[PDB]
RNA sequence: AGUGAGAACAAGAAAAACGAGUCGAACCUACUUGAUCAAAAGAGUGGGGAAACCCCGGAAUCACAUAGACUCACUUGGGACCGAGGAUUGCAAUUAUUGGUCGCGCAACGAGGAAUGUCUCGUAGGCGCAGCUCAUCAAACUGUGCCGAUUACGUCCC
RNA sequence: CAUAGGAUAGGCAUUCGUCGAAUUCUUCUCUGCGGGAUUCCUUGU
């Protein structure tokens, strides 16, 4: 951005237990953590006051600690309720938004919930089969 | 156990207008489209077997019924299409149709 | 000497200048004034469900509703739905063929609602939206500015 | 004037002109000050089915068409003078329709 | 006041001639205000030799499904190509193109007529295959490259104009002629 | 591989203001492999040299911008 | 008991519709609200008035 | 991600029923609203029996000196897979009907072996749009327009 | 005479839910029948 590189520019920064390529732009490297994506990483850069032009390795430690609590607790920052991943959360009831290690954790807890009871959508994951209304005659091929 | 942040004792209490606000969107649409529609006799004969003592297995063809907390603890024998599959309604089954618990096919083994 | 009168012609209007030069200066006029009412939803939302990510220009609600103000100057009587055909997209469905989608008339409703509060749009006699006489004054005076290159 | 519009619609191209030119040649005898017969656009109607009743063969098709011919005439006569212009035994398959404008 | 068109209001057609006197009828040097003309050059057999040579570069760019029908793009994409060719060569770029077309295709070739006999190449095909092999190869250069298409197209035209072997066409122009010389 | 830098070092920005105005036919892809910087910097580095009048803008479009040295 | 044609009483489906000539409910032409079966139409296109021009 | 210019073919509501021999409602639609705040909706109010209303039919390719982001990476390419809200069609959505929202994207795929199909000018290819199936659902087919070439104008080799 | 600002026509300046009045028109539009193309003309096979 016609500005010189800083002395502290990490090529890989680590946020939410995830390696993040600091050579990228700031939202598009902030989508590398699970649960974020492009449409939400522009809201983390907007609520943190981070310019979207800057590269992700120039984010200092006080800027990365502000990002990680926008992602862990987004409803305190008026990111709206419809924007979140886990909104009505059966067996909890509360709206959440799942971070890096938590997306894959509660995904396994949802596939175990539907397999404890013998619900058909949990029986499809036990056999490895397709879950939605796909035909799976000519296109599985795994 | 818990369903949408309520145990089985708050679940039973809850009104049918407030339970409709609790469930997911397909279940609450089924409930709004059966507000004045003379409920199925599966629900009536389900509590007539509950009073005695698992209770007796009541048989049905109904598979588009949403499981309510009033159905919890009652064995339903759901018809897949050629037999009756005996399924005890545990508390984690709230909101799911009865057809999700009796497969109408066998998993294929080659 | 690029700015001068051509012969006997003495003034400008819309369709006598560039369309982007008008919309960019009208967007520039709205935020420099400050009397615009930008809604709080324009930070969070997306211009249509056919767009796949957020408009990524922080002045996008100023560039929209200046394009819309130009789109009442041409086609008076245009409603929200006729504007949705103007700003619609070709949506990317995944492995299926792309189909045209018209834009969300929500932001087009806010865009006309902001321009009414400026006084630049009137709600029309029987049809949708009409440019007030102050808006004809605004659209042409700003368009004379962009030919004499006073973009601000 | 009352400005009655007669709508001549038909499926035959040779019967719609043999009514309209006959209907116009009646309405010159009373000096009615007509507005001339306009030819509204002919609407063709496509049903493109398969040819086969079975399923096989080369998948051949055949498009069927049906054109509707459409004429209107505006005349300023009163409502029982236009029934004098209208009353004559026409060809079969030509519909005439009396309408009063405003 | 017929101000005798340049090409993009910049590049004149006044000085064009051809080094190859074999190829003078088939390289057309008539003037245009843009490459795009939308005429029917394909009805008669040799009529596409009367099409202007700067248009025929724009037609050669419209390949591979991502380019079929994008002539207004190829006119734009050639607008920046001809300006880069002026910066590399410090010459009239249209003369650089006519010098590139004249050197771009092999004078001789080999086909089976009965063995694999060496056969002469008509002047029409030598204008076709020069345009074809320069649009090709500049297309393959820029396929996963940092370089833009108006640079890779501008590099093939320059190196073929000089007769350098760095051009894609001149590697194949010399491969075909030596195979034709051995298949005599 | 082709590992390009994503911001200027102080050494290579001094290459931008000295060697690049001496080139003929400057484009943001010519600068990207001569100076080993991404084109998003190389195009940004050349817009800076036009407003200082060190290089000339000879051809401009929305995507492709071709620059040349100024001869004076 | 008169449950007798209770599914055919409600008329929403492909079974409620029918070829008006030929009594079949497979492949009917419903364009222009014509409601003739595909095969039973080509026998009757000339009397309805359709002629194959092209 | 913006912004501009801007097509043609077309479709569109009902019965010896239920309601006020005449008229209504079923169909498509603009426009307002919802809106002191996401889409998707949900509502009012007009109009149209269709050259009369949709409609100055604001299609998408394209375009742009947009001084817009990316910069050669399995990457802001690709969007398969599936998780969680929500809303509409239906008498009924489970073996997700469909749309929309945020996730996932670490699913191959970097231009494709032997083989193989179609095509000679407004054509191929690209691009969308209607109609038809249709309560709800087009990667289909029948039509229509838009952008618009390469090559040959030959031969009996297969 | 854009923050850096190129290329490109020029008697009575121009623009139009402005939901204006008038008063003359068929250039484009629609379309029932009809013209037009025939190797017709020209100079090698
Ligand atoms: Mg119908
Ligand atoms: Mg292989």
């Amino acid at each position: 951005s016609l500005t010189l590189i800083p002395d502290h520019f990490q090529h890989i920064v680590r946020l939410l237990n995830t390696n993040v390529e600091g050579k990228r732009k700031v939202p598009f490297a902030l989508r590398m953590v699970k649960g974020v994506g492009i449409r939400f990483a522009y809201l983390v850069c907007k609520k943190a006051g981070i310019d979207v032009e800057r590269r992700a390795g120039t984010l200092t430690a006080e800027e990365l600690e502000k990002i990680a609590e926008i992602i862990a607790d987004p409803a305190k920052f008026k990111i709206p309720d419809w924007f979140l991943n886990r909104q009505r959360d059966p067996k909890t009831g509360k709206t959440e938004h799942l971070s890096s290690s938590m997306v894959d954790t509660r995904l396994r807890e949802d596939l175990e919930r539907l397999k404890k009871i013998r619900a058909h959508r949990g029986v499809r994951h036990a056999y490895g089969l397709r879950v939605r209304g796909q035909h799976t005659c000519t296109t599985g091929r795994h | 156990f818990t369903y949408r942040g309520l145990e089985i004792d708050p679940l039973l209490a809850l009104s049918e207008e407030e339970f409709r606000a609790l469930v997911h969107a397909r279940a609450r649409r089924n409930m709004n489209r059966h507000v004045d529609r003379r409920p199925p006799v599966l629900l009536k004969r389900l509590r007539e077997a509950k009073k005695h003592v698992k209770p007796k297995a009541v048989k049905t063809h109904l598979r588009d019924v949403v499981i309510t907390p009033e159905m919890v603890g009652s064995v339903v024998a759901i018809y897949n299409g050629h037999q009756f599959n005996a399924v005890e309604i545990k508390g984690e089954m709230i909101g799911h149709y009865l057809g999700e618990f009796s497969m109408s096919y066998r998993p294929v083994l080659h | 000497n690029k700015i001068h009168r051509i012969g006997k012609r003495k003034g400008a209007s819309l369709k006598d200048v560039s369309a982007w030069r008008w919309i960019k200066t009208a967007a520039r006029h709205f935020k420099q004034e400050g009397k615009i009412f930008v809604p709080n939803c324009t930070e969070i939302m997306k211009s249509s469900h056919g767009r796949e990510r957020a408009p990524q220009n922080p002045d996008w609600y100023y560039i929209r509703c200046a394009a819309v103000l130009r789109a009442i100057y041409l086609r008076p009587g245009v409603g929200y739905g006729g504007l949705s055909k103007r700003f619609g997209n070709k949506k990317n469905y995944g492995s299926r063929p792309e189909h045209t989608v018209t834009s969300s008339t929500g932001p087009l409703h806010w865009a006309c609602k902001s321009l009414t509060k400026l006084g630049l749009v009137e709600p029309g006699a029987q049809s949708g939206q009409r440019l007030t006489r102050k808006g004809h004054k605004f659209a042409d005076s700003l368009a004379f500015q962009v030919q004499i290159r006073k973009f601000g | 004037g009352q400005t009655v519009r007669l709508t001549i619609t038909s499926r035959n191209a040779k019967a719609v002109e043999s009514v309209t030119s006959q209907l116009l040649m009646r309405a010159r005898d009373e000096k009615v000050t007509i507005h001339g017969p306009v030819r509204l656009p002919t609407r063709t109607l496509k049903i493109t089915t398969r040819k086969t009743p079975c399923g096989n063969g080369t998948n051949t098709w055949d498009t069927f068409e049906l054109k509707i011919y459409k004429r209107i005439i505006d005349l300023h006569a009163p409502t029982e003078q236009v029934k004098k212009i209208t009353s004559f035994t026409m060809e079969s398959g030509v519909d005439v329709s009396i309408t009063i404008l405003d | 006041s017929s101000k005798t068109p340049k090409l993009f209001n910049k590049w004149s057609f006044e000085g064009l001639e051809t080094s190859e006197l074999a190829l003078r009828d088939h390289i057309s040097t008539t003037a245009a205000y843009v490459p795009h003309t939308s005429g029917r050059w394909q009805k008669r057999r040799f009529h596409k030799a009367r099409m202007p040579i700067v248009e025929r570069l724009a037609n050669g760019l419209m390949f591979k499904g991502r380019g079929n029908g994008r002539k207004l793009q190829a006119a734009r994409l050639l607008k920046h190509t001809l300006e880069i060719i002026h910066l590399l060569t410090d010459e009239n770029p249209l003369q650089v193109v006519v010098d590139a077309v004249s050197k771009g295709a092999p004078r001789e070739d080999s086909t089976r007529v009965g063995r694999r006999q060496a056969v002469d190449v008509s002047p029409m095909r030598r204008v076709n295959e020069a345009i074809y092999q320069m649009c090709k190869g500049a297309r393959e250069a820029a396929f996963r490259n940092l370089k833009s298409m108006p640079e890779c197209l501008a590099d093939e035209i320059v190196n073929a104009s000089k007769g350098s072997s760095n051009s894609y066409a001149i590697k194949k122009k010399d491969e075909v002629e030596r195979v034709a010389k051995a298949n005599r | 591989a082709l590992q390009n830098a994503v911001m200027f070092d102080k050494e290579t920005y001094d290459k931008l203001r000295s060697e690049v105005p001496k080139y003929k036919l400057i484009t943001p892809s010519i600068i990207s492999d001569r100076l080993k910087i991404a084109v998003s910097i190389a195009a940004a580095g050349l817009k800076q040299l036009c407003r200082e009048k060190l290089i000339r803008l000879v051809s401009c479009s929305s995507k492709t911008r071709v620059y040349t040295r100024i001869v004076q | 008991l008169d449950q007798w044609r209770s599914r055919q009483k409600i008329g929403m489906g492909k079974g409620a519709r029918c070829c008006v000539i030929c009594s079949n409910q497979k492949a009917l032409i419903r364009k222009y609200e014509l409601n003739v079966c595909r095969q039973c139409f080509r026998e009757n296109a000339e009397h309805i008035g359709f002629t194959k021009l092209r």
